[PDB]
């Protein structure tokens, strides 16, 4: 649900991300590829590969979604409703794919910022991914 | 529990370079920040109300150091996992009555404390090979049930 | 995450209940003492006993909450925010049990409004006890 | 699965009055409305479009008889699940990459049908029997993980 604090967090951290986002969107899904090869069932048509170009593009993609996600916190299932339409109604993605990226953002982040990924602010992101999560798996309108 | 030899050099070339100690400390630590449900089962602890508090807590890091304690146990015996976690997988289920979901958790903590501690060296090829490992030990807790 | 036909079959099923509620809500919680043992451990403090005042009463105080619910389904961490800091900050429940009883309460509804209880509305009904799960089990002040 | 003698007359006994074959077929269909991503799961079935269509779909239907035969055979064979389910283990997971959590939903989907078909003669003691059958059936099926 997110607290005030939690969302402060998300600001503060997607604050600084800044440009680099786009880098731990790719790693995050090369983690996701490299430790739950089940995931990979879903990409079946592009070059799923650890250095890919189109592994390198979506990596950004999922970036911008997450950093438009941490501008409207208060509206997720407003911002994102494309995406869910997508994940949720065209794509049929299983829930446990999410907690699969989340949990390789996750560790993505502690490798990258390890001063600022403190319990604190492991606990909002992973409050924070699983609201995201929880709005994709979901089918609305 | 797979492990090739090129899963095996990684797991131990990388688990050399970390104090495990500290590793099972914070590991348990943001287990019961991140989860907070979890503080239930640990009520022999004491005061578990800030983020601050748990940290800094004795009882915690003691009890993070038995936790790696019993993990570092099944890298030595990866053949017989189910075998090694005998008497914990009785412990959990029937005295203290813990959800099995609860140990894939567990499970997480250990992984992103690793890539916490290590960073650049905490490779997608090398968290997969201490994946299927957290994996594994949370299987062979959880198997009643 | 609810969309109009969600809203509008938790309001259609919760006109249906009416005052049957406290029934039910006895009947969920009887069962899940039955097929989740594990579940007793959280009311020690209480008679759990098949036939028990304090399961009817606290029954219908559970009854109240979800007719509540279905009130302010647009606002749900509004209405339910007292219950939130009773569930995970004082008893800090372990999730799973709010499955339990979430599954109990759904055999239930189909013991006694067979007609009623269509796939469709099943759907409608799961997603609630979900998100109303999801805010008590949440922590967010 | 422990499963006392009592416990043993409410499961065969309440199986007995009802049909298998549309309790299996509800499950599925339930599964398929209830759960939206287990669609993906099921190509083979043509167009799972609705709630409207997929109850009516002959195809889920003759695939609850499948799935109900099965559970059956555990009804037979308490005593060794891992080996009653071992062949469909190794399809689910190693042929298919079906997600274990998956398998008790089917689960649960059974369990409510049962009470849908039975009304109040699914009793609190009924559920308790029924529900470590089906966790023990989705715990079989995962067993390959281990
Ligand atoms: C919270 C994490 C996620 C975010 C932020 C996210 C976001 C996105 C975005 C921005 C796109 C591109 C939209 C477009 O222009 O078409 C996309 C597409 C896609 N996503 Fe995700 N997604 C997430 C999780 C997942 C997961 C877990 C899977 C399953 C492994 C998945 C599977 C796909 C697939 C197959 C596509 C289509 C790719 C293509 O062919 O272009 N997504 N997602
Ligand atoms: C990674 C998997 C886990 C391992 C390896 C592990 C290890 C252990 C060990 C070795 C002990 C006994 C310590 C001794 O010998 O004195 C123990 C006790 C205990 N564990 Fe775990 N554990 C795991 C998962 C969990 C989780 C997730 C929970 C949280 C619900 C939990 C709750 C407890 C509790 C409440 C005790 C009793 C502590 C006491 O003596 O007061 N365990 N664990
Ligand atoms: C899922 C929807 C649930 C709702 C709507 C709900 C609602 C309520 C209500 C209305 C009360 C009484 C408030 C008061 O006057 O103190 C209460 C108390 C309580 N609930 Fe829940 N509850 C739910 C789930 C659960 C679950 C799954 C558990 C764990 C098995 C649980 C455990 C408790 C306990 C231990 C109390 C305090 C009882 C007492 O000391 O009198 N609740 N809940
Ligand atoms: C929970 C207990 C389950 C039982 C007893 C069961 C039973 C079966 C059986 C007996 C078959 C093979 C029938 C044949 O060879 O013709 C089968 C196939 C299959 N099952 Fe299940 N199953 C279970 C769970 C699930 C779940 C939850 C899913 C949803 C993801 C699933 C998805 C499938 C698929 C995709 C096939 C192959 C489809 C095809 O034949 O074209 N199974 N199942």
């Amino acid at each position: 649900v997110l607290s005030a604090d939690d969302k402060t967090n998300i600001k503060n951290c997607w604050g600084k991300i800044g440009g680099h986002g786009g880098e731990y969107g790719e790693e995050a899904l090369q983690r996701m590829f490299a430790a739950f090869p089940t995931t990979k069932t879903y990409f079946s048509h592009i070059d799923v590969s650890p250095g890919s170009a189109q592994v390198k593009a979506h990596g950004k993609k999922v970036a911008d979604a997450l950093a438009k996600a941490a501008d409207h916190v208060e509206d997720l299932p407003g911002a994102l409703s494309t995406l869910s339409d997508l994940h949720a109604h065209k794509l049929r993605v299983d829930p446990v794919n999410f907690k699969f990226l989340s949990h390789c953002l996750l560790v993505t982040l502690a490798c990258h910022h390890p001063g600022d990924f403190t319990p604190a602010m492991h606990a909002s992101l992973d409050k924070f991914l699983a609201s995201v999560s929880t709005v994709l798996t979901s089918k609305y309108r | 529990v797979h492990l090739t030899d090129a899963e095996k050099a990684a797991v131990n070339g990388l688990w050399g370079k970390v104090n495990p100690d500290d590793v099972g400390g914070e590991a348990l630590g943001r287990l019961l920040v991140v989860y907070p449900w979890t503080q239930r089962y640990f009520d022999s602890f004491g005061d578990l109300s800030s983020a601050s508090a748990i940290m800094g807590n004795p009882k915690v890091k003691a009890h993070g150091k038995k936790v790696i304690n019993a993990f570092n146990d099944g890298l030595k015996h990866l053949d017989n996992l189910k075998g090694t976690f005998a008497h914990l997988s009785e412990l959990h289920c029937d005295k203290l009555h813990v959800d099995p979901e609860n140990f894939r958790l567990l499970g997480n903590m250990i992984v992103i404390v690793l890539g916490h501690h290590l960073g650049k060296e905490f490779t997608p090829c090398a968290q997969a090979a201490f994946q299927k490992v957290v994996a594994g030990v949370a299987s062979a807790l959880a198997h009643k049930y």
